């Protein structure tokens, strides 16, 4: 949600997404969020899974 | 059109010939091979499975 004055300001001014990272941080942080999920469903499994 | 014209040519095979002589008789004196070991790392980033 974004209200129309902030948007014209935005198309207006032609204005672009910008970052200076790399592509492997990203990647890395996406690795990390995968390996939280699969070891909380290992201990799930191995533990409470009945 | 004589035979001052044929000097550059005459220099050319002198040169060629004067290298050619002083290698011939020139000693053949062998050095030691030294300095030889394994220095050929190679680095990277590593894959460092998930899991």
């Amino acid at each position: 949600a974004v209200e129309l004055e902030q948007l014209a300001a935005y198309g207006l001014t032609g204005a672009y997404p910008r970052t200076n990272h790399s592509v492997d941080t990203i990647v890395k942080t996406v690795n990390n969020i995968s390996a939280t999920y699969s070891t909380i469903a290992q201990m799930l499994s191995t533990i409470d899974l009945d | 059109m004589a035979s001052t014209t044929r000097l550059v040519n005459d220099r050319k095979q002198l040169e060629q010939q004067v290298k050619d002589d002083a290698r011939i008789l020139a000693d053949a004196r062998g050095l030691n091979i030294t300095t030889v070991a394994n220095d050929s790392a190679t680095g990277g980033q590593a894959i460092r499975n998930v899991g």
